[PDB]
């Protein structure tokens, strides 16, 4: 069994937002379910839980700001009037005293302004360099908002040694990251970048310079 | 109830022992769980009810305590144990408890010390498609290294003080090593006005330097 | 190689109603795996349970027979044992006690 989440997106402050927790392989409506969030680079913060009979309880700082509810198939977290401080990844989990199954998290961004699609550039070693039997190539994914992007190589078939670095955030609010992969100099590789928030995708074929 | 988790960070050698403490402000009668969290992943339950091991978790992880005092001990430390660890009070879910909070401790970052290894350094000049946008980002990557490094950028010998961003991968699960990406961003006018671009990666008394000349790439 | 079922004396767990939970008992055997069951005490009688999911797991060369609670509920409170009949002898583990704590419901 597993827990899935959805609903994370960019919203302006004060815009109501609902996140959803669903389950595969168990009935989510009949267990205690908790919600926990995490601001980027910070610790876990408990928000509240809904008990197995459908009554919800909250940390004092969350009460009035969040509502947890359930149906026969979902557990929902509603943020009544989001502030920039509510920017975080939100997790739901099965169980409280034995909280065993966790969702992957859904990313909420609360900010003024419109999204920005990434610009993607190939990374190759200087062309004037002596060729080796192996080469490291990459893709730079620059100047997007909000998080996240997805990066794969050769449609997910190339995974060995791939290093996709954590994003960095500029003071403007824009994000960047890079991904690099090491291959033999004989075999071209393609990075697949997608940014769901702007409905964009880029495939970039990278060849040794 | 407030939870006081200490230390906030710890480094221990491979094969060693990590000890993490969580103090509750009043007795919570063993309603306490421990979690492991690796970057980008959800929390993973290790221990619940103070000492009960979660299924699939190795017995190297041991929870102990009662009342206000809780301990997580990780024995025979592996590179795979590099993570941030958290306690959570679960007493708020118990019928009649006064507080409805189920608070987390502040976390403990665990660094696992493997063999030292100097980085292999790569530099990536901006492609012509970048230059045409008016802004260029040069990328330097320090691969497979331990312990931590510092990065300096130089342009025709001048140390750069702005336009630099650094990002580091988690410790490798097999050999404890990091990888780092460092970027330097300049205008195309600035890029075209200089020749030599240098990334210097320093690791205590060791440095590894990689350069390129704009005209050669 | 006699069949043995180990639960430490005074074994106990406290769990919140509404949470997932399982009880485990290590089974020692060498021939065919014995037919193990869980029972729940009612006074002095250990009553065979037949309505609750059981499974087997292998961990570090030890076999475990597992009783699943999906989730635990207040009525699951009580004492449990594993049992098997090995060559005309009833072999039962010591009791493990499951104390179910009611959930916040204010
Ligand atoms: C959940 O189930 C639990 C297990 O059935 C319940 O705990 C039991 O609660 C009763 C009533 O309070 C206790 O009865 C007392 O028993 C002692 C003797 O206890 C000792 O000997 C017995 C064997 O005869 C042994 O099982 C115990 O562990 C002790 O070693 C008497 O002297 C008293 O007069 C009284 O009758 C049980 O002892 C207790 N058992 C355990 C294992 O805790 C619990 O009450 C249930 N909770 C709910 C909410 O229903």
């Amino acid at each position: 069994q597993s827990v899935e989440e959805s609903g994370g997106r960019l919203v302006t402050p004060g815009t109501p937002l609902t996140l959803t927790c669903t389950a595969s392989g168990f009935d989510i409506s009949k267990y205690n379910i908790q919600w926990v969030r995490q601001s980027p680079g910070k610790g876990l913060e408990y928000i509240g839980f809904i008990n197995y009979g459908g009554s919800a309880y909250y940390a004092s700082r969350a009460k009035g700001r969040f509502t947890i509810s359930k149906t026969s198939t979902t557990v929902d977290l509603k943020i009544a009037s989001p502030t920039t401080g509510d920017t975080a990844t939100y997790f739901c989990a099965r169980g409280l005293s034995n909280s065993d199954l966790w969702g992957p998290g859904t990313l909420v961004t609360v900010s003024l302004g419109q999204p920005k699609a990434p610009s993607v550039f190939p990374l190759a070693p200087c062309c004037g360099d002596t060729p080796s039997s192996t080469v490291t190539l990459g893709c730079l994914v620059k100047g997007y908002l909000p998080e996240p992007v997805t990066v794969t190589w050769n449609s997910g078939t190339l995974t060995n040694g791939v290093r996709t670095f954590p994003s960095v955030r500029q003071s403007s609010g824009l994000y960047s990251l890079s991904s690099v992969v090491s291959v033999t100099s004989s075999s071209p590789v393609t990075c697949n970048v997608a940014h769901p928030a702007t409905n964009t995708k880029v495939d970039k074929t990278v060849a040794p310079s | 109830i407030d939870m006081t988790q200490t230390p906030s960070s710890v480094s221990e050698p491979v094969g060693g022992t990590v000890t993490i403490k969580c103090q509750a402000s009043q007795s919570i009668s063993s309603w306490l769980s421990w979690y492991q969290q690796k970057p980008g992943q959800p929390p993973k339950l290790l221990i619940y009810r103070a000492s009960t091991l979660a299924s699939g978790i190795p017995s190297r992880f041991k929870g102990s305590g009662s009342g206000t005092e809780y301990t997580l001990t990780i024995s025979d430390l592996e590179c795979a144990d590099a993570a941030t660890y958290y306690c959570q009070c679960t007493y708020g879910g118990v019928v009649g408890s006064t507080s409805d909070d189920n608070p987390f401790g502040g976390g403990t970052e665990v660094v696992v010390k493997g063999d030292p290894v100097a980085p292999t350094v790569l530099i990536f000049p901006p492609a012509a498609d970048q230059v045409a946008t008016g802004t260029v980002t040069i990328v330097c990557v320090a691969n497979k290294y331990f312990p931590d490094v510092t990065v300096t950028w130089e342009v025709d010998g001048t140390t750069q003080t702005t336009g630099i961003e650094n990002s580091k991968t988690p410790q490798n699960s097999a050999d404890c090593t990091y990888n780092l990406s460092s970027t330097l961003t300049l205008t195309s006018t600035q890029y075209n006005s200089h020749k030599e671009y240098t990334c210097k990666v320093t690791q205590g008394t060791t440095s590894v330097v990689q350069s390129f000349n704009r005209g050669d790439c | 190689c006699d069949v043995q079922l180990y639960i430490k004396r005074q074994s106990e767990h406290h769990i919140l109603a509404g949470d997932p939970f399982e009880l485990e008992c290590p089974v020692k055997y060498c021939a065919n795996r014995p037919h193990v069951t869980w029972c729940k005490l009612n006074g002095t009688t250990c009553v065979k349970l037949e309505d609750r999911q059981t499974s087997w797991k292998e961990e570090k060369n030890i076999s475990f027979f597992i009783l699943h609670f999906e989730p635990v509920l207040p009525n699951d409170n009580g004492s449990y044992r594993c049992s098997a009949n090995f060559q005309s002898n009833l072999i039962e583990s010591h009791s493990t006690t499951l104390y179910v704590t009611d959930v916040k419901s204010a």
